[PDB]
């Protein structure tokens, strides 16, 4: 997360998050597979501290759809707060 | 985080056992090292008519094998063998490699040091089991002879080998002969050198709370210090998040804890507010303390399913105003909303409060006039010597504690 | 800016692509073996 | 894969060439000048030179393309150039 | 190039396991067996040089001067990292991403 | 390819005997040599007959013939055509030569395409280590050195002596010795033979159960053995397996298969040339390897011009052997060699400045010449491969300077 | 940048689509 938004992969991403579920307790988390990070601007002004953000996939089930999208963006703000 | 425990002493081996023996009750793994099922969770609710899954985190101090067996990380030194057989009997979960065998504190520390390099490669490998280690815990008492020697030694042992870069805690038991002073002295001459956070626990308090063994409730109270980080929760899930939040600079360092006794006598506390206010009582403190202390941090643990919010909001404003705050820290007062564990039945609340007050000037006056008393080749002289003036180094910094 | 996610974008275009790079010369070689008879 | 293939090739080309430097076995294997052997030896001196700083360049530049790819798309290519990097 | 640049294993199969195993899916194993035989062969390669290096009479003689013993070390070792870097690579290629 | 075995002297045999029972039990081969109901090997240790029988490829050597006849009889399906019966030794054993020449070459034209021959011999036999060292001799005439050699040697826990001479002929002739003492053996089982067959079983493990990988006696030795000066090896093995406080995670096998206690040699601080470990399990995670290959190569010291790369074999467990939990084999090569042939040096200087028990060997003045220019060339190379050894520790050890 | 590879992915597409006419073509026409 030190370096800036843009120099920062998808692999190291996944390490990442993979080594953070395996160290916590998380991994013994029912639907640990749901799990999934990404970065949402990828600007060079931005570090990764002020981009990461969680996302728990619910897209497999038609509750997604009962969801609309401005639920879930008022979800990432709160979250980035 | 990882937390390696380690015993040392008959007193330090008889409060692990009991130790492990609640942390295993707690989180359901059998004196077998069988692990149990997790009960389905209670306010996870679920329509109605009318295995390995969990949501804890045991695996922060036990090692889980390949073969779904749990087995502590706890590491027992001593020399007598009965108090460990017992130990093993009781809990044959305990490894067998991890237990090490062999009253001046002299020859303690001489036999730590010339040993030092098995005791190491012990420590060692206990650590090679664990990524990313955060603490260790020491459980000794400060005076009673193989337990001083060898816990100071593993304590400067422990503390440069790796750098001081792991904090390290310390369960010291303080003594209720000739001996014992030179022994406590010299013991907390490296108590301040070198241990992050001491939680004293005093005899002679825990048997006016008990009358009311004493080794049950040291073991109650440090199992209960580390309730958020095998149970996660909003705030702190990290020892070096709940030390750092009571130890404003590195020498008043010294803890002490509270502990409500009536956790199971069917007139138990009403409600959280009645037991928030109770835990400010001074007759259930397990160090003696005055009517003139002054209170440099706060920070209470409530054990319970679904806890009221607005009795927790009342008593924190209630017991804001009881409590005498040191001037130069603003007032403010912390409750960890702990989560009971599935497995236990009983449905009552626990709740124990760790302080960090300025009694300590009394209780280690009391030393200090103890050594004098009894100090009326030389290098252990002058030895002394540096143990009088280490300890005074916090004396008049705990009396000075009191001013802006 | 697009996301940034944990899977590879380009890894999966390539994949792709090298996919159809296979099912386009095997064609060739059957339709060169249809073709000379 | 191909500098591997011709220092091999190379290495098998030596021994005919080492035959003629020791006195104690050439007269064995010729049953069937000082100046000379020191050519021979000064030229093995600059062949040998020329393969071990060629090994070196291609595994230089091998590992730095590992990184990159492993860096931009492969997990697995990332690990590789960990270990890599571990070794030389 | 020699031959082993230019080997190649087909299987045809029956009907209807054809059908699963399509032919897009056997040419892609098939870059994979020529793959795998080059690096193969370059490690038979590697130890046959290696039993000469060490062992076969002329390598071994021991009445050479200090100059060419100095120049049969440094080329052992020099051997001896080429091996070890070939061992590494095909250990990552078989069992890191094979298996 | 094949391999072919020798056992030389009464440790030998002994050794012999639990590593073919050991052998015998990973393939179900029965003691009568039938068959137990394949993927797996064993032609390259046993000889299939058009009977369904397997019989080991072992020579028995040995003095006396009770020794033999206990091997024999414990296990029926030796061939008993392969059975025959210091100085006075090797001189004994220059007029057998024939016999063993043609014993040896009976067993090669038997094979079809020969790889390598193990021996295994104690250097401190007395008289079956000097028939072994003139075997060493005999073979390596014979067959050149396309073939190469592999001993097993017992080291030692009047003996310095011959220790000495037969160390020379080991260090001459031998292409890869393992370095085994019984004062390690036995202080790790705090019988010994047992350890000694259970490392060279697993040394072959991926010739008999084949995998991707290490299909061939060359690519195992030739991983360990950068200069044919430094060849020997020190082994070691993990013991706490079968045990219910066994290794909970093969990378654990990997991090602690490293303790210098476990290893089957004395050692203070060395320094490491090259290392290959075996793991031996039906399922292996390959995850918990990648990260303890790492953790390894960031622990160990490796001798400055060494490539620093850590080898990890994924061995197959036996179908015969009923689930047992993991077990793992570490063979490595050190400069730990230098501590015990210095110890071995001071021993036969001190014997050898006092005439102690030279009168049973020398007879006469050409045989007081002949022993003292014997003991000389066998000192003078003793000191030149630990000069060698402590060559290769220093870092301008590829300079001309 | 990916967008040139999505463009060469569907260049492909295309090209694959006229490779399978002009079989379906050919085995017409033999027909």
């Amino acid at each position: 997360f030190n370096e800036s938004s843009v120099n920062i992969s998808s692999t190291y991403l996944r390490k990442v998050l993979q080594d953070a579920i395996q160290i916590s307790s998380v991994k013994n988390f029912e639907y640990v597979d749901r799990l999934d990070s990404r970065v949402l601007n990828p600007q060079h002004g931005n570090l990764g501290w002020e981009s990461f953000t969680i996302e728990y996939k619910i897209d497999d089930l038609p509750m997604s759809y009962l969801f609309e999208g401005h639920q879930h963006l008022q979800y990432l703000k709160m979250f980035h707060f | 985080g990882e937390t390696i425990t380690l015993q040392v002493g008959q007193c330090g081996n008889q409060v692990g056992l009991q130790y492990w023996q609640q942390l295993a009750t707690e989180h359901g793994i059998q004196s077998d090292g069988s692990s149990t099922p997790y009960p389905k969770d209670i306010n996870d609710l679920q329509l109605q008519e009318l295995g390995k899954y969990r949501n804890d985190h045991p695996e922060l101090f036990f090692t889980l094998s390949d073969s779904n067996t749990y087995t502590p990380r706890s590491i027992l030194i001593d020399m007598e063998p009965s108090v460990i057989a017992k130990s093993t009997s009781a809990l044959p979960m305990f490894n067998p490699r991890n237990v090490h065998l062999s009253n001046n504190w002299i020859n303690g520390y001489k036999y730590g040091t010339e040993e030092e390099e098995t005791l190491l490669n012990l420590i060692d490998r206990e650590v090679d089991k664990c990524d990313n280690l955060s603490n260790f815990q020491l459980f000794h008492s400060v005076a009673g002879g193989t337990g001083s020697g060898v816990g100071s030694k593993m304590l400067e042992v422990i503390s440069d080998r790796y750098g001081h870069k792991k904090l390290l805690n310390t369960f010291s038991i303080f003594p209720s002969v000739v001996v014992q002073p030179y022994n406590t002295i010299l013991t907390l001459k490296r108590l301040i050198d070198y241990s992050d956070a001491t939680f004293v626990f005093h005899n002679d308090s825990l048997n006016r709370i008990e009358n009311i063994g004493a080794n049950k409730l040291i073991a109650l109270v440090s199992a209960s210090v580390s309730n958020p980080l095998r149970f996660p929760g909003y705030m702190y899930s990290s020892m070096e998040s709940i030390v750092s939040n009571l130890i404003p600079t590195p020498d008043l360092k010294f803890l002490t804890s509270s502990i409500a006794p009536f956790s199971t006598q069917k007139h138990n506390y009403l409600n959280e507010y009645d037991m928030l206010l109770e835990l400010s009582n001074d007759r259930y403190k397990t160090n003696r303390v005055s009517g003139d202390t002054s209170y440099i941090s706060m920070l209470n643990y409530l054990i319970g399913d679904n806890l009221d919010q607005r009795e927790i909001r009342k008593g924190i404003l209630k017991s804001q105003q009881r409590i005498s705050f040191v001037p130069w820290v603003a007032r403010s007062v912390l409750v960890v909303h702990g989560k009971k564990s599935p497995y236990l039945k009983n449905t009552n609340l626990e709740g124990i409060q760790v302080t960090n007050n300025t009694s300590m000037i009394d209780v280690f006056t009391k030393i200090l006039k103890q050594f004098d008393l009894l100090i009326k080749e030389n290098e252990v002289m002058e030895m002394f010597n540096e143990s009088r003036e280490s300890v005074k180094s916090i004396i008049d910094e705990y009396k000075a504690c009191k001013e802006i | 800016n697009i996301a940034t996610t944990t899977k590879s974008r380009e890894e999966e275009l390539n994949k792709r692509i090298v996919n159809y790079k296979i099912q386009l010369k095997l064609m060739k070689n059957f339709l060169q073996e249809l073709i000379d008879r | 894969l191909d500098f591997i293939f011709h220092f091999n090739n190379y290495i098998v080309q030596v021994k005919k060439v080492l035959v003629l430097l020791n006195h104690e076995l050439f007269n064995e294997y010729s049953k069937e000048d000082q100046e000379s052997i020191d050519k021979r030896f000064a030229n093995l001196s600059d062949t040998f030179l020329m393969q071990y700083e060629k090994f070196g360049e291609n595994l230089v530049t091998f590992l730095a393309t590992i990184k990159q790819v492993g860096e931009r798309e492969n997990q697995g290519l990332l690990e590789l150039s960990n270990r890599l990097e571990l070794c030389f | 190039e020699p031959t082993i640049t230019s080997v190649d294993l087909t299987i045809p199969l029956p009907f209807p396991l054809n059908l699963v195993l399509n032919q897009q899916l056997s040419y892609q194993y098939e870059i994979m067996f020529k793959l795998l035989i080059n690096i193969k062969f370059i490690s038979k390669y590697n130890s046959s040089n290696w039993q000469e290096m060490n062992y076969s009479k002329i390598w071994t003689n021991s009445h050479f001067n200090s100059s060419v013993k100095k120049w049969i070390l440094r080329c052992r070792v020099l051997h001896s990292r080429i091996c070890s870097f070939i061992h590494e690579l095909e250990n990552y290629i078989v069992h890191d991403v094979i298996e």
